[PDB]
């Protein structure tokens, strides 16, 4: 009964990742700022619309493991001022 | 079909359109499942219905009974299946068992509640015929023998 | 003896509840049954004047013991692991 | 049984961000931040307390399907003997929340995610759903849930604009007669606040749109 | 693993609790012998020695997983 | 029907429209059971009613009791539904039940 | 006696919540900062130091009635064999912030709130806590704008004064803020408004 | 000698705190009936010297115990859970 | 022999600030005496060691326990709740 | 007033310390009021500690 | 059991210590763009 | 490889549970057994201890 | 190899103390037993049958003194 | 040093188990090797707890 | 109704055979052993 602790386990970490990608389009539209949005569910809300849009399953390991992590959230975060831009 | 018929949850997402008829629906239910590949069975009371995808294997051993002890209590019922029949060897424990989700959970729940539900002495007389019986002792007056 | 499916095939869920959600029922049943057939075990007296049946039950008293203590720090672990997520 | 108990003391640590998430919290906190923003305060009237009046309608609305819970699950018999009913009671408990979800949120909305989510799930090749689908199927908690905060969003930032208009048509007159004068180098704002709180008080917003929400979740008599 | 380390005590000997069964069986057929009662004691006395040892053996094997579980957290 | 009807709110959401004229209500519902997918039950007091996606089955051991002598205490209460049988051999303490879950 | 240690602390908790929402602090401390954004100020004095006087404001005229629950609760028939009759009993300690809450709350909305007179029966502690709250909101903001008033013409008035010579590209605030404040100490404006809002609900 | 009341008071009150006064006085109460009832079969000097009283002097040390602490900590997370919405 | 005083006196505050000093002052004496109370139990050695005391000693170390506790969190919760209004 | 009890029967076994019958009587005492002062401290015990875990919770 | 808890009680913590670090990484990386986006 | 020759010694004292000399050396196996086990969790403990508080500063 | 420990030091410790006591007990009960009526066969058993049960019991209640306080040790580790 | 004169008085009752003279005062030294030990590893115990104690107070 | 029903039934079975003598005379053989001290062997017949 190992593997259902790191169903929930994988997820935790897959949601750091779609955090990144989509947090700067919530700092930039004019209805979901934070002059229009509080702090107490304003991350409960970007946690768990990154969950339903990413692409790979859940439960499934994530390749993130250990290949260049610092790096890549700023990656993340440079497409995602993108997205915000256009949008 | 004289029976209620019960669709599983993941082939209801195919579809299908035509002009049907039924005037013998156990033939054409067998048809339609393998052109379209589905899975099917019939338990004397509903239609268990799923598609092919959902078939699971499985192997149990038997301590103390046959599976010709077993399969006469299949066919007394009424839940034997000759399109999946029981393959193992004729008087042994272990079996393997595959087929829809409904019919391999239930053998093998009726298998471990058979053991856990579950030698003759004889006698024989013998008359003897050349020797005495019993153990003797020979008051021989020398030394106390016995002959057992 | 006992039975195996041999296909743990990965059974794809439309989403993660269901699978929790029967992990929670099938195990809620599992310790239930065990808590009556333990405590039977000791409530009836025939079970517990046999020296060879008391090691058997001593046996499972520490099994219950480590399974359900198994199970709780590991879902008090996830909790404490998604809400350092979801404070932020 | 007893890791039932386990079940309860997980679900108690992870409720206040459903609060923040499920219920209609999120609908009576944004338009209570935007009055504070039309009509130029910063700082006051001091957040914090505006949390406090904005909880006690929403659990006062939300309270008789909250009530539900409890008559649910403080029942005797709640041990049952399959692995699946017992599944099922779970689910037929979690259905007077559900519905609720369903009567509120967007309708396409919700369906774009089982869609995003079965591609997710096994690949493209599976066919998608239509709008058809609502007759019969209910969708899973976790698509709901997603679309119902962004979908309260929407209709919170309807009402957010709606007041926004009386307050900036009086902010386009007061720029107007003061460049009417030769006063260009003047703050308009320190003279348009004073006709910005009389528009409320003498409107009385605060004690019809706090009767206006209501009506839109329950009825009265 | 704490079935192995009690079934290493039911496999080690081979029929030692039949072995004290038939033994009393005959001590209570005729309970005067002297032959009867001295193999009784060198019999009935290993039991006790055996289920002991099985039973403390595990007793500090049980702590030490419960050592083990509670210093994840 | 000289009873009530407790349908539940899985089935309740399916809807129907029509003039229907009750003459035979006992063989109304076996046609419109079968012709709508629901599947019931009338235990002598009231007549609940399912759907067919609803019928969940269990196996069941009896230590020391036969089969043959419950299947006569359900002909002496007046639970004995033959519709719904109990698939099992006649002297074993193993047997096969399924139907509503009532 | 060991589950009313469960509600002393239940109070405690929520105790900045209740005074952030129950009393007349919410008034005392809206009308302490538009002072200050009537003078043009921005940081002066503090959000701090103007937080600790309007607490001790609200403390004048709330302990009377956080005063009689110990002496009320204190009392030696708390031994009850009967539910209802100790439920009738700590009923009939909150009244005090009852008859504090109806007095400053309209009758209309607490109607609305029972519907999801008052001698026979007093309305819930659910019902009126938000019509107290949101009645002093609108009183705050009606008090606000009375004394925003007399700012605005020394405003006007010296913005009058510079465009009446030519020099129409001044700044204005350099000059109207040394009048702003002259206004208020001659007048004491400070220490006039603390009187008659402790008039406004205590009598003299 | 036992008695029961079967059918639990239940009908519709739009009013919020005088229910939750019911279940602060209906707890208030039931605990402290049992308290004495703790208390008195154990200052009584027969029934702590009886092993069959023993067994159940074992039983009701533990659902006090269990209990109070329940309410203990479902409350500190109802008072938690408020804390992070209005602490912002 | 010992000895009771009966009257609880009053003398009348003029403010708060009056208010608070008697509440302090009856309790610091209150205080000082019952840890005096208990070393003068425990100084005099024929008392620690018959057993009817004993449990004398032994509730007034848990009443003192639990009074001290109970008026250290309610300062607690009260200047913690100073100091959220302070920040507001 | 069990102790009075207790303090009783040691005075006819001081005069006497060879009855039979009063040291079987005396024993069946001294033990129940070993029994009796040990279960008075084990009962406030349970009352101190689940008291004490309360202001553990709410600190 | 011994040896296998043993190296089961390292395989469950270093992954939860990885999955906190991940998330703190991503407050302060979004972070840094919030105040440098207000500049 | 401390618990195989643990794991060496369990036999042949169930071959024999009744050798003086096997169960003299037994336990000062089972014993230094006990010293080994938790010392490695406790001790990897505060290694998984420490990391997290960094976190817990810097967060 | 062969690993000792600090507590297989001290149980060692009273083997190499004693010298034959292992095999003493053994060729006086080949004796004893031999002829089980000798005066000075008797007594001289259980010379040595007493000796063994000090040895024994000074082998072992040193092994539980000696591990506790390693205990009291990995208990102050946290 | 005491450590030393402990691991010197051992081999003489390992020599010599019934010394009636030798025991008595080899359990007045043991006992007392064991009461320091565990002072010593309480004593230190205290001395990193309050020195953990400040890193606690201003992290 | 039925939760009345329930209650009241089992309350009962926490609320809850004869024995008898029959004498019987004999018609063709004393009762009681007998002995028979015919100086072989101490025969009894019970």
């Amino acid at each position: 009964f190992y593997a259902l602790y790191f169903e929930i386990h994988h997820l935790v970490a897959s949601a750091a990742l779609g955090f990144a990608r989509v947090a700067p389009i919530f700092f930039f539209l004019p209805f979901l700022n934070s002059g229009v949005l509080s702090g107490a569910p304003r991350n409960a809300i970007i946690i768990l619309v990154a969950l339903g849009v990413w692409p790979h399953a859940l439960n499934e390991a994530p390749p993130f493991l250990s290949v260049a992590m610092i790096p890549l959230v700023l990656q993340e975060a440079a497409v995602g001022v993108m997205l915000g831009c256009l949008l | 079909l004289k029976e209620p018929v019960i669709v599983s949850k993941m082939a209801a997402r195919k579809k299908i359109t035509g002009n049907f008829e039924f005037h013998d629906p156990n033939a054409l239910l067998e048809k339609l499942s393998l052109q379209l590949g589905l899975i099917w069975y019939f338990d004397g009371q509903a239609i268990y219905i799923y598609d092919a995808s959902e078939m699971r294997n499985a192997v149990v051993s038997l301590r103390n009974v046959s599976l010709n002890e077993f399969n006469n209590f299949l066919k007394r019922s009424g839940l034997y299946n000759k399109n999946y029949p029981l393959r193992g060897d004729n008087r042994k424990g272990t079996f393997y068992v595959s087929g829809p989700p409904v019919y391999v959970d239930m053998v093998v729940n009726a298998a471990t509640m058979m053991d856990k539900q579950n030698g003759r002495q004889k006698i024989g007389v013998m008359r003897l015929n050349n020797t005495f019986v019993g153990d003797r002792t020979y008051n021989l007056r020398d030394q106390k023998m016995v002959i057992p | 003896g006992q039975a195996v499916n041999i296909r743990s095939m990965e059974t794809d869920i439309v989403s993660l509840d269901d699978r929790l959600l029967q992990a929670f029922s099938g195990s809620a049943i599992a310790t239930a049954v065990d808590k009556q057939t333990i405590t039977n075990r000791i409530e009836d007296p025939n079970l517990v004047t046999d020296p060879k049946e008391l090691a058997i039950s001593q046996e499972m008293i520490s099994d219950y013991n480590l399974y359900v203590s198994m199970v709780s720090t590991l879902t008090r672990k996830g909790v404490g692991a998604v809400e350092t997520l979801l404070r932020s | 049984n007893d890791i039932s108990l386990i079940a309860l003391l997980a679900f108690s640590t992870l409720l206040p961000f459903i609060i923040a998430s499920g219920t209609c919290f999120v609908k009576f906190s944004i338009v209570f931040v935007m009055v504070r923003n039309a009509l130029g305060l910063q700082q006051i009237p001091s957040n914090m307390t505006l949390n406090g009046v904005a909880l006690l309608l929403s659990m006062f609305v939300m309270w008789p399907i909250m009530h539900d819970a409890y008559v649910y699950f403080e029942d005797e018999d709640v041990t049952f003997n399959d692995i699946s009913s017992l599944s099922k009671h779970v689910d037929e408990g979690l259905d007077g929340y559900r519905d609720y979800l369903i009567k509120y949120s967007d309708r396409e909305l919700v369906q774009f995610f089982e869609n995003a989510q079965l591609k997710r799930q096994y690949g493209e090749e599976t066919e998608t759903v239509k709008r058809d689908k609502d007759e019969i199927e209910k969708p899973s908690i976790f698509a709901l849930l997603p679309a119902y905060a962004l979908s309260e969003i929407k209709s919170a930032f309807k009402i957010g604009f709606y007041l926004y208009l009386p307050f900036v048509v009086v902010d386009l007159v007061v720029s107007s007669v003061l460049l009417a004068l030769g006063m260009m180098m003047m703050s308009p704002v320190t003279i348009s606040t004073p006709i910005k709180l009389v528009l409320f008080v003498a409107l009385d917003g605060w004690t019809l749109l706090s009767k206006g929400l209501i009506l839109q979740y329950m009825d009265i008599a | 693993y704490l079935d192995d380390v009690s079934a290493k005590f039911d496999t080690g000997v081979d029929n030692l609790q039949t072995q004290v069964t038939e033994a009393l069986d005959k001590l209570a057929a005729k309970p005067s012998d002297p032959a009867l009662l001295a193999a009784y004691q060198s019999k009935l006395s290993e039991y006790n020695l055996y289920r002991n040892a099985q039973s403390n053996t595990v007793k500090v094997f049980k702590d030490i997983d419960a050592a083990i579980i509670q210093n994840f957290r």
